[PDB]
């Protein structure tokens, strides 16, 4: 969560692109870079969704396959197995120490057999249910008349039943591992996009990085800025702090310092006004 | 007095080769790649280790197991085949280059088992130095009695004579070096 900008240029540019470029002192050349990235990251607030607590952009966010949430659940029952699975653990002996080491050691033969040899190829049963599972994400949106799915959601899932089926050492990948892919994925967005404001999955959090609540509140308050100045359009020059004053004295949300300068932005990108320092003037 | 057998054996096989090997379709492919050096710009003739292989089995091994020792002695056949075709200026000299060789060595394989011997590898270029001249062969000019030395060859150190064929002279030092007809080559790091 709190890398600086540089370092999230350049990780966009690997997670993009698999190739890192480097021209310094002389040297110029491009480096292969296909390499699998797994991160641990940091803000909890349960009224705003992931995106909206932790620091870093949608660019970067919307590469992954799959995004979890770790947080704990207030339960006397988790609580009390957790502390039973603590005190195990302190008794923790080889009578089970040697049988979980040797599951290791033949895991790690299965994986690096498995990677050695088995290629899953597609099924028409697969190919069915996948074509059918971006439909559902399609539909999703449809009743919001907007988008809700996009070709990396379906790439998501294809290389999700892709290593479920080489789990199952299957050369096929087939309905087996596209509805575990489905769930996985069905899973993950409910608890990575969901708007804790209304309890439905919002895909513009994953790719606007907020609510579609925080866009509709700030058009409002433009809206009403705007008509503010409206009101007072006999006077070519209003001070700051009196349309703060104003909205904050007409608003029921306790308006901040940040949004009345995001509506001001706004108003000026709309080419309605130029705000130079203390005071806000038309055009 | 003194000859390396195995040195002039290398250079009469070589020179044969070169004379004798026809192409796949009839003429002598590397008669026609010498045409080039007749241009002030070109030094380098670049001979196929495959081809080479074809001749004798032996002549290729005697050449990879020996190249150190052997290489002066390939130079002086090409030149040799060269003057025989078509005039050039004799000062001129001329370099064999190798290529095609069926092997390959890591940067941690090279240890001082194989120094001289023929080898390739393969890496990655991280920085790259000036062009320089370089001294293969001086002319001196002995001061105190006036007479030429020629063709001194250098190694590693500058080096020069200290006492000339001429008796009378008694000198040690008084040596001058002939920078119009001495020869040079380029040089560069990297
Ligand atoms: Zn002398």
């Amino acid at each position: 969560d709190k890398m600086n900008e540089s370092t999230r240029s350049v990780l966009h540019e690997v997670m993009e692109q698999q190739t890192l470029s480097i021209a310094k002192a002389g040297i110029i050349c491009q480096l292969n870079a296909r390499t699998s990235v797994l991160a641990a990251a940091n803000p909890w607030n349960p009224k705003k969704t992931t995106i909206e607590n932790i620091q870093l952009p949608h660019t970067l966010l919307s590469r992954f396959d799959l995004i979890f949430l770790l947080l704990d659940p207030q339960d006397e029952a988790y609580d009390r197995r957790l502390a039973h699975h603590l005190v195990a653990l302190y008794y923790q002996s080889e009578e089970q120490a040697e049988e979980e080491l040797l599951d290791m050691a033949v895991l790690k033969d299965y994986i690096a057999y498995a990677h050695s040899t088995i290629m899953p190829r597609l099924s028409e049963e697969a190919s069915q249910a996948l074509i059918e599972a971006y439909v559902d994400m399609r539909k999703i949106g449809s009743s919001r008349g907007m988008v809700s799915a996009y070709p990396r959601q379906l790439e998501s899932l294809i290389r999700l039943a892709e290593a479920h089926a080489k789990v199952r050492l299957s050369n096929k990948v087939e309905a087996i591992d596209v509805e575990e892919a489905k769930r996985l994925h069905r899973e993950a967005l409910k608890q990575s996009a969901t708007d804790p404001r209304t309890g439905i999955v919002d895909i513009s959090i994953l790719t606007t990085g907020m609510s579609a609540t925080s866009r509709k509140r700030k058009e409002e308050l433009a809206e009403a800025l705007k008509k503010l100045i409206l009101s007072k359009g006999k006077t070519p020059a209003l001070k700051y702090q009196q349309l703060f004053e104003d909205i904050r004295g007409q608003s029921d949300i306790a308006i901040t310092k940040d949004m009345f300068e995001e509506a001001l932005r706004a108003l000026a990108d709309d080419d309605f006004l130029t705000v130079t320092g203390k005071t806000v003037r038309l055009l | 007095e003194v000859r390396d057998e195995v040195a002039e054996k290398c250079q009469k096989l070589f020179l044969d080769f070169l004379e004798e090997f026809q192409s796949s379709d009839g003429e002598i492919k590397y008669l026609q790649l010498a045409e080039e050096l007749i241009r002030p710009e070109r030094n380098t003739l670049v001979v196929s280790f495959v081809d080479l292989e074809q001749f004798n089995q032996q002549l290729s091994t005697t050449i990879q197991e020996e190249f150190y020792r052997v290489y002066p002695y390939l130079c002086r056949a090409l030149k040799t085949f060269v003057k025989d075709r078509k005039e050039i200026p004799l000062a001129k000299d001329f370099y064999v280059a190798f290529q095609d060789l069926p092997t390959r060595h890591k940067i941690r394989e090279l240890t001082s088992s194989r120094i001289g011997l023929l080898t390739r590898i393969s890496g990655q270029v991280v920085r790259t130095h000036p062009v320089h001249p370089e001294l293969v062969s001086g002319t001196f000019l002995c001061l105190d009695c006036q007479t030429v030395i020629r063709d001194v060859e250098q190694q590693f150190k500058y080096t020069q004579p200290n006492i000339c064929r001429n008796p009378v002279c008694a000198n040690r030092r008084r040596f001058l070096l002939d920078t119009n007809k001495s020869r040079f080559v380029d040089f560069q790091k990297v």
